[PDB]
Order: structure tokens, then sequence, then C-alpha cells
RNA sequence: UUUCUUGCCGGAGGUAGAGCUACUGGAUGGCCGAUGGGCCCCACAGGGUUACUGACGUCAGCCAAACUCCGAAUGCCGGU
RNA sequence: UUGCCUCCUAAAAUGUAACGGAGGCGCCCAAAGGUUCCCUCAACCUGGACGGCAAUCAGGUGUUGAGUGUAAGUGCACAAGGGAGCUUGACUGCGAGACGGACAUGUCGAGCAGGGACGAAAGUCGGGACUAGUGAUCCGGCACCUCUGAGUGGAAGGGG
């Protein structure tokens, strides 16, 4: 790893409004990360016609 | 008539008219051939000549193969000109034929027909010729 | 003319010890190299004249 | 009419000068080329136009190494 | 006395499970990844240079490692590029760090893909290793959306020792990447 | 006697010839089928068919002063 | 059309004519030179945001069909092809021995010394993969040198 030429890469907190957290490195100064979604609360990781509408007039 | 589309020279030294064919030398296609007796330069207009002979006498009901594309020009200068300032202009189209060479091919169900309509084409060509079969 | 011939002079004893070309569009600046000067009798930096 | 052509340059008077066998001197040039048609063996050097001359005194003996065509000098025995 | 979350999740499960599911004669058998592979190629800059700084400053926020510029090999007219030209970005994760831009990537990257719907598991090279296209560059929190220019997406590819699809499909679906079902 | 002649030994070669699925070009007839083209479903999309056209590939028969995977006889250089 | 370079004609050493068949040159490069170290194309198959026959990325097949500043030929994958670090040998004094040949020209060269470049070292380097990119003699210009200086010291002029 070449010394100057890189983006200081810094351990970094990542925590999620459904409270998941956990550890990583990051480019992130600050070494807190927040963020609205997750692999945790995605609704697709987690799994969350005109006939029919005829009869909703008349039935 | 049979040109080729291009020739990377197209001013060349004559075709050397000396041995034997030692390829295409037998009836590879057809039933009937055409065989060359004697060294000539056949031209393009006389491939066209023959083929069309051949074609009329059977009129229908063969296939007639030319085993030879005349791909090697001649050129001629313009006329009465002196001699030298440079070759002439390419100006006929001829394939060098040597003898054993088998020039056409005919297949043909009746072989009276087959053998008049190569005859036919023989008597166009330059040379000497004889009718081949594949039989030995 | 787009390559003129230039002469290499010894910056020390001033000496003309070498000529040669160069295309002066690809390189404007006076050529700059070191070269073995005979009266020097050591490599020494040589300027075009 | 005329023709474009008419040109040619001089013969180079290239090939090989000395062949399997003849005794040679060091420095005597034993192949003119144009690129490696012949390479460089044993007490050969390779010249800037890519002649080939002999390093030491001796025979010449042309051999193939590694497929390439090779000439070399074979020291010749003291009288 | 320290370990990338991704790696040692791999390490200490889905070793396991690839050897359960694909019953592997060998150890050395196991598929892993070898290297994740971050390229922007940026065509535009045939003309606007300008261009590569941009495509720079994003991987190098985005992966942690200065890119290097790719030439142009060839020219060609038709997209008025001169050999020569910079007109490509490429960053080569590996070890530590590649571990640590796979575990952001499936967890925060992609969940903030605009309408995911997961990748498609079809994407292989037959050889099984996956390469997968963005449009955008604004899924990556290190990078500031008050900032961004103009959308720069880029194609990343994970290459594996598994020799076939199926196997670098499975390893891929123990790492958590989200694959559509067909 | 270093010249020449004859026998033998050591050498380089690309002609004659030949060969080309060994290259660069030319080129005959099959077979196979990208590619356009027509037409039917008809949406311009995905497809099913046609007396068209034929790449690439393959089977067999060939051609070249400036083609050569090959390759003499002679001639030439040296030794004896 | 006239000089130079490459191929064929040219008959397997060399050489070989024609107003025979084809092209190129009257440069270019301060790196495209020197050295040390590393690397292997083109084409094709498969996958991938713009992106298509073809831009950049990834895997596979691929021994040479790519690339060698520039004609052609002979070469070069062992690379002479691609990349990178340092550098000026694109040297001064020389040169055993050869090629070529009417002559004048032209060409190759190990090795010795000086003072250097790169390299741990062995070593390589007197321009460029090689063969064109050029013009005798006379007359004259410029710089330098422990030469000469028309009675002598200078100087002019003349030498090297
Ligand atoms: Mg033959
Ligand atoms: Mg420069
Ligand atoms: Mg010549
Ligand atoms: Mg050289
Ligand atoms: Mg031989
Ligand atoms: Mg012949
Ligand atoms: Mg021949
Ligand atoms: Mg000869
Ligand atoms: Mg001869
Ligand atoms: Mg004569
Ligand atoms: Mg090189
Ligand atoms: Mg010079
Ligand atoms: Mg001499
Ligand atoms: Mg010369
Ligand atoms: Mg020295
Ligand atoms: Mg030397
Ligand atoms: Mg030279
Ligand atoms: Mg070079
Ligand atoms: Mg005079
Ligand atoms: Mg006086
Ligand atoms: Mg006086
Ligand atoms: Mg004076
Ligand atoms: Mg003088
Ligand atoms: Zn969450
Ligand atoms: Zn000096």
């Amino acid at each position: 790893m070449k010394t100057g030429i890189h983006p200081e890469y810094v351990d970094t907190t990542v925590q999620c409004g459904c409270g998941h957290s956990f550890t990583t490195r990051s480019t992130k100064q600050s070494g807190t990360i927040v963020v609205e979604v997750c692999s945790q609360c995605h609704p697709f990781y987690t799994g969350k016609g005109r006939v029919a509408r005829f009869e909703k007039r008349y039935g | 008539m049979l040109i080729p589309r291009k020739v990377k020279h197209r001013k060349q030294h004559h075709p050397e008219q000396r041995g034997i064919a030692s390829g295409g030398t037998s009836v590879s296609f057809g039933d009937y051939g055409i065989q060359a007796l004697e060294h000539a330069y056949i031209t393009n207009r006389q491939i066209e000549s023959a083929r069309i002979a051949i074609n009329r006498h059977i009129k229908r009901g063969g296939k007639v193969w030319i085993n030879i594309f005349p791909d090697r020009p001649l050129t001629k200068k313009p006329a009465e000109t002196r001699m030298g300032s440079g070759k002439g202009s390419p100006e006929w189209w001829v394939a060098n034929v040597k003898p054993g060479r088998v020039l056409f091919e005919l297949s043909y169900p009746d072989e009276k027909t087959a053998r008049d309509a190569l005859t036919r084409a023989i008597h166009k060509l330059p040379i000497k010729a004889r009718i081949v079969t594949r039989e030995e | 003319d787009v390559r003129p011939k230039i002469t290499l002079a010894c910056e020390v004893c001033k000496h003309r010890n070498y000529i040669t070309k160069k295309n002066r569009r690809n390189d404007p600046d006076r050529l700059e190299i070191k070269k073995f000067c005979p009266n020097c009798g050591t490599h020494q930096p040589h300027k075009e004249s | 009419s005329s023709s474009r052509n008419g040109r040619d340059s001089a013969a180079q008077r290239l090939g090989v000068k000395r062949f399997g066998g003849q005794v040679v001197k060091a420095g005597e040039i034993l192949v003119r080329q144009r690129g490696t048609h012949f390479h460089p063996g044993v007490n050969v050097g390779r010249g800037g136009d890519d002649t080939l001359f002999a390093l030491a005194p001796g025979a010449v003996e042309f051999g193939a190494k590694r497929g390439r065509k090779t000439v070399n000098i074979v020291p010749v025995a003291r009288p | 006395k320290a370990l990338p979350r991704l790696k040692q999740r791999y390490r200490e499960e889905i070793r396991e499970a690839l050897q359960q599911e694909f019953n592997y004669a060998n150890v050395m058998q196991i598929p892993g990844v070898v290297k994740v592979v971050v390229n922007m190629g940026v065509g535009d800059a045939a003309r606007d240079a300008k261009l590569i700084n941009g495509a720079i400053n994003d991987l190098a926020l985005i992966t942690g490692q200065k890119p290097e510029v790719r030439r142009a090999r060839k020219s060609i007219a038709q997209f008025k590029l001169r050999e020569g030209m910079p007109i490509g970005a490429r960053v080569t994760l590996r070890g530590d760090r590649m571990w640590e831009f796979l575990d952001r990537l499936i967890s925060i990257a992609l969940p903030r893909i605009r309408d995911f719907r997961g990748l498609s598991p079809k994407q292989f090279d037959g050889t099984g290793n996956y390469t997968f296209g963005l449009n955008e560059q604004s899924m990556f929190h290190e990078i500031d959306v008050d900032s961004i220019d103009r959308p720069r997406g880029m194609d990343i590819t994970v290459v594996t020792t598994a020799t076939n699809d199926a196997e670098g499909r499975a390893l891929l679906r123990a790492l958590g990447f989200p694959f559509k079902e067909n």
C-alpha cells in the first residue's frame, strides 16, 4: 500500500433506523455512517384483473 | 465470361507450356469428361463457346463442370506501335492447359447424347482432346 | 530548417566540440547535455552555441 | 506511352563469404546478410549491419541450435 | 487478531455450507473470492477530458484506494478516440478491504439502489465470475450527494475460484447477494 | 604447379519439380447455415414459413515470376 | 527518363540487359538513442450501466496470423514487439583482420587507453532490427592550436 496516494481508511460504525449496527472500514473520516435502509429492512431482502374490477363495480 | 474478380499481378510472364499435367487428370464430378492431349492457352471465350455447345446439345437434365478457370492474363500492345515503351495492357484471360488435364465434365443419363455433346465442345477448343470416363 | 545543425560547446573552456541536429520546434530551448571534452580531458556540460 | 518503372538499387553482394571447413583469421567476415538468417555461434560476432565475423581463428562450422541456423568457429589444432 | 465481518462469516459458515452442498473431494476446491474490480468507462472523456477527474475521485471515495487511469489502446474514429487518451478508471480490491467493500455493498449500497428489485442471477461468465453494472454513484454513502456534478455509473465484477456458474452462484448467494428468482 | 582435370570429403542455397488444412492471393462443384429479402401471425416485439441471397465452417478437384510446409540435378567456395 | 533504397525478372554462390514487371527516398526521433529490469500480442468465445461490429472492465481459448517511426525484402515471440527507472557511448585517441571493387567512393570489425552511462556482478554502450534520407574537387567562411611570419620585433597573409 503506497503511503501518500490513497484516501485514509478509518474504522467506521454503521447504524440503521431499524437499530441494526455493524462495524466496518470506510473512507468517511467522521467514522460514523447513519443510513435509512439496510440489508435487514429492505423489503426485497425480507420478502415483503378486468373481470374482478367489473364485479367491484356491478357484482 | 469467366474472369477473376482481382489479381495481385495484372501483368504476368506467359505461363510455361511444358510438362504433363500432374493434377486434375481424372474425372471427379461427372461421369464423362474431356481430357486434353496438347498444350494450349485456353481463353475464356473458348470456354464459354464450348460450355454453350454442351448445353445446347443436352438441352436440359444434365450438369456441366468446368475444371479450368482462366486467371492468367495475356497482354497486348496497341496496334501499329513500335517495339518498346513498356509492356502492353491485359487483353486475354487464359488457362494454362497441359496434356492429361480434364477440362470439362458432364453428368447425363444417356451415354450417346453425352458423348455427342462433349464432341461438340471439343471442336470449339484449340487443342486435340478425347472423351474419358470415371472407369479405369 | 526544421532540424538545423547545432554546435555544442563546452561550458568550461568554450571549445566547439560537437555538431549534431535537433528539431527546434520539439526543443526550442538550447540543448544541454554532458559530453567528453578533449581540452578539459573530462566529461563536461555542453550547451548549444 | 511510357513505363513508370525502370528503377533498381545496386546489388549489395550479400551471402556466405566463408563456407564450411574454411580456415579464417579473427575479424574475418563470414556472412553478409540483412537480418539473422544466420545467427552468431561460438566465437562468432554479429555486426551492427548483421554481418557475422570471426572472433577467433579457426575453421568455419555451420550448425543448428534450437532450429536457428548458426555459424561457429572451431579451433584448429596447432601444427 | 482482526477479521472483516464478511470474511469471518465466510471462513466459519459459508465454507461448510458449500462443502455440504457440492461435496468437494478436496478442501482446496472450495470456491472463494479472489478480487473485486470496479471499472468506470468514461468514454465521453475522449473530448471532455475534465470528466476523468470526477470518475477518479468517485472511485477513490467508494473503494478507499487510488484508481488507475486506463489509456485507450486503439484509435477509433466513430468514438473520436485517439490511442493513448485516458478513457477509463479501474480499482482492484483484494484481501481485507475487498471483504469490507463487499460487506458495505451488500449491506448498504445495494438496498439504496432506486427501485431495487434485486440483481439478475444470469450475469455469470460461464466460469462462475459475476459482473453487474450500476447507472449512478449516489447509492454510496461515502459520496456526498450535495457535491455530485453528474451521475457516473460503473461496472463491478466479482471474480471467483468457482469453476462453473452454479458453484459461483451458490457462493455469492451464501455471501448475501440479492438475486432474483427466474 | 600455386592453374586445370578426375575421384572423394566439408559447406551455403530456394531454381526445376512439387505442394498448399503451411502462409499471401486466385479459384470449381457439393454440404451446412450467419446475413440481409419476401410472407404469415400481424404492432415496430417475440417469433413460424419461402423456386430469393449467401458469410463462416466443412468434403472433394485445382492454380502463381514478385505464393512456399518442402525441394533436387547442375553450378559455386574450401579441403584432400 | 537520368542519383540513392527494396523486391521480381536473375536460370538455388556472387554478378547479370531492355523506354521489362512493382514501390519507396532527398527524412524523422533529445527519445523512437544508451543501459538495467519486467511483460506478451492480433483474432475469437462468454459475462457486464450508458456502450453499438469495435472504447474501458472480467474470465477463457489463442505460438504468433499483431506489432516493429517510414517502401520492400531478410529478420524478430529467446524477442529486434509492449512498459518502467536512471542516463547522453548520437563519446576523444586508436584499430588486428576482413567484405566490396576499373578507379574514386562505400562497408564490417574484436580488442587497447582516456574520461563516462547503466548494472550487485558478468558485462553492454563509438546512435536508431537491418539495407535509402545524399554530393567529389576547387574557392571561401567561422572556432580553436606549443605551426609559419619575405632584414629584425610585431602584424597581415598562409598552415594544422
Ligand atoms: Mg499440383
Ligand atoms: Mg521532448
Ligand atoms: Mg536488390
Ligand atoms: Mg545497431
Ligand atoms: Mg542444403
Ligand atoms: Mg514451377
Ligand atoms: Mg516457386
Ligand atoms: Mg543469385
Ligand atoms: Mg545460378
Ligand atoms: Mg551486360
Ligand atoms: Mg524493445
Ligand atoms: Mg551525430
Ligand atoms: Mg585496414
Ligand atoms: Mg549503402
Ligand atoms: Mg573505460
Ligand atoms: Mg566496441
Ligand atoms: Mg546504424
Ligand atoms: Mg529501439
Ligand atoms: Mg575548377
Ligand atoms: Mg618580418
Ligand atoms: Mg619586410
Ligand atoms: Mg593568423
Ligand atoms: Mg584554415
Ligand atoms: Zn435497517
Ligand atoms: Zn572543455
